């Protein structure tokens, strides 16, 4: 009868935004409720939990979740996004008196703010003496987003976000290979809709 | 280190019996195991209150539990198949849902050994049109040709691991996505400045560990025996 929910599995925030993943539970008598954030192969870290005392629990971070019983909620919330909030999160509840029973997760995902966007598609030579080569989409800012391959034999990467910390600087980028000789960067990214100026060098 | 949990990695074949350990210090009466699987969460599979008390979880099919001892709880997958590929948790928790989890077990379970296969790695240097243009240079490693899914992926400069500047896809992708047992690629990007590239005493190496084969294992083809290993590739800083 005891249930949690998560809607989403994937969700975005604007760097420096506010921060809010939802989380329902349907017990009748109010439950214990706890938030844990998972990194990549890593294990599972509480960030806070309810247990019956202050209703604004705040948590590690600036993280903070309000239990409110009368919507049956208890979002968790952090003022402002981070690059290293990216992360999968997962509330969870109380069951039986016995067990800690978990939401399906929801993965943040943190939209850099790209203010002076430089889009580009690049040729990329192997360091030995194969002529292989991949083609690199970089420097696009959020608007644009890498649609997946039309041609089995084309493969392209979803978009990924580098942050260079010594440059305190951060791009998105995307990948595209082919084990074709003919395969061109000039076509690589034709199935995506790209910024209208888009460089291509030659 | 409370919990604790072995093996941390494996790879077995179908219709295999696969043992799971969880050993605590602390001496709770109540422990768990608990399977994650993307998109699901964590699902309970069986958890114990005390030594011989065993209770179902969500998903106990396929799976059997031992309590030997308030120290330790034992998953046993009875006849290893492929949807059993997991990463696998056991928790303890106190008389106040205070949990503690063990750091996990990455399990693959593949029908047929003769596919394993260890990734090919390639470095691919920076474009000098990235270099003119912005005055950084964006390094790629790609890994192909790897079977089962199971890599771990790291940057090397100068002999020291680093992370900054580096992304790495969250999946491989499926080269041949028709085939149920398709070996698998996956990219990473180092980026640094075009200055710290354009020094030919930098060194750069992207390092694939794979998990494959043991020792164990019985081998028949011609082919390198596919075993855990290691595979890197390297580029030198260069002006021209």
């Amino acid at each position: 009868a005891q249930s949690v929910t998560q809607l989403g599995s994937h969700v975005s925030v604007s760097e420096g935004a506010l921060v809010l993943l939802r989380c329902n539970y349907s017990s009748s008598v109010p439950p214990y409720l706890f938030w844990y954030v998972q990194y990549p192969n890593q294990g599972l870290q509480l960030l806070l939990k309810y247990t019956s005392a202050a209703t604004l629990v705040k948590g590690i971070n600036g993280f903070e979740a309000e239990f409110k019983k009368s919507e049956t909620s208890f979002h968790l919330t952090k003022p402002s996004a981070h690059m290293s909030d990216a992360a999968e999160y997962f509330c969870a509840v109380s069951e039986q008196d016995d067990k800690i029973i978990f939401g399906k997760g929801t993965r943040l995902h943190i939209l850099p703010n790209i203010q002076n966007p430089d889009p580009a598609v690049y040729q990329l030579r192997d360091s030995k003496s194969s002529d292989k080569s991949v083609c690199l989409f970089t420097d696009f800012d959020s608007q644009t987003n890498v649609s997946q391959s039309k041609d089995s034999d084309v493969y392209i990467t979803d978009k990924c976000v580098l942050d260079m910390r010594s440059m305190d600087f951060k791009s998105n980028s995307a990948v595209a290979w082919s084990n074709k000789s003919d395969f061109a960067c000039a076509n690589a990214f034709n199935n995506s809709i790209i910024p209208e100026d888009t460089f291509f060098p030659s | 280190a409370d919990v604790t949990q072995t093996p941390r990695n494996r790879i077995t074949k179908t219709g295999k019996r696969i043992m799971l350990e969880c050993s605590q210090t602390k001496g709770h009466d109540r422990m768990y195991w608990y399977r994650q699987d993307p998109g699901l969460g964590l699902r309970l599979i069986y958890y114990s209150f005390d030594v011989k008390d065993i209770n179902k979880g969500e998903i106990s099919d396929g799976y059997s539990v031992s309590r030997q001892a308030q120290a330790k709880f034992s998953l046993s997958l009875e006849s290893a198949i492929p949807n059993q590929t997991a990463l696998y948790f056991c928790a303890t928790s106190d008389e106040s849902y205070g949990y503690t989890f063990g750091s996990g077990t990455r399990l693959t379970v593949v029908e047929d050994l003769n596919k394993v296969s260890p990734p090919e790695v390639a470095v691919f240097e920076p474009s000098e049109a990235e270099i003119s243009h912005t005055q950084k240079a964006t390094l790629v490693c790609l890994a192909t040709g790897f079977y089962p899914d199971h890599v771990e992926l790291s940057w090397w400069v100068n002999g020291k691991e680093v992370h900054s500047g580096v992304c790495t896809d969250p999946q491989p992708l499926k080269e041949q996505p028709a085939l149920n047992d398709s070996r698998y690629s996956l990219s990473s990007r180092l980026r640094v400045s075009a200055t710290f590239w354009q020094n030919p005493r930098n060194h750069f190496r992207c390092q694939v560990q794979f998990y494959g084969l043991s020792e164990n294992d019985e081998w028949t083809q011609d082919r390198a025996k596919p075993v855990t290993q290691i595979v890197s590739a390297e580029a030198w800083g260069r002006a021209d």
